[PDB]
């Protein structure tokens, strides 16, 4: 599946 | 470019959080081992303020932008489930702190398709996307995306006996805004 999340 | 350690999800309008589906707030997803937020923050922390802006109402993007221009030291107040219904608000400080990915090689090859490696980093990647024209061409790209667990993808349907560009991006975020310095190779089928 596509990812749901983001690096910070 | 990421220095906290850890990656979020969720967010008003967002793709939603693996841990609390009827939530749209913004959840602390994997962690980095050994980075800036491995003693202090677990996944399904979720954020509701940093370094003084509410986390409340807020969209998936506007917490990534924000988050990336904080400078140095980030105080956070998480809210964890501890858990029977009862909840912890934890307030924590932490510290921030080429290309990606890196050696680009063709491990095998047939006249039609190549199977390309790089070197994996399970952390600071949301996912990769991989590119390939030919060499000096002006049609639009190829392309594809593989997981931020894929450390090697197999390109087919080319041309044999014909120079092609590959290149592999690695997104920091899921919705594609940044990028790390990008990799590219060279390649006759």
């Amino acid at each position: 599946p596509q990812p749901v999340d983001s690096w910070v | 470019s990421p220095e906290l350690g850890f990656s979020i999800s969720g967010g008003v309008g967002g793709r939603g959080n693996p841990f609390r589906p009827d939530d749209d707030g913004i959840f602390v997803t994997r962690v980095q081992p050994e980075g800036p937020a491995s003693k202090l923050l677990q996944p399904g922390d979720k954020i509701i303020q940093a370094n003084g802006y509410s986390f409340i109402n807020i969209e998936h993007g506007q917490a990534v932008s924000l988050l990336k221009t904080f400078q140095n030291t980030v105080e956070l107040i998480i809210v964890r489930e501890v858990g029977n219904g009862a909840k912890q608000e934890i307030r924590v400080r932490v510290e921030k702190d080429s290309s990606v990915p890196t050696n680009l090689e063709v491990v095998a090859a047939t006249p039609t398709s190549l199977l390309i490696s790089w070197d994996a980093s399970y952390y600071g990647v949301s996912y990769y996307r991989i590119t390939y024209g030919e060499t000096g061409g002006n049609s639009p790209v190829q392309e594809f995306t593989v997981p931020y667990s894929s450390s090697t993808a197999t390109i087919s349907g080319l041309k044999p006996g014909v120079d092609y560009t590959i290149t592999v991006y690695a997104y920091s975020d899921y919705y594609g805004s940044h990028h790390y310095s990008p990799i590219s190779i060279n390649y006759r089928t």
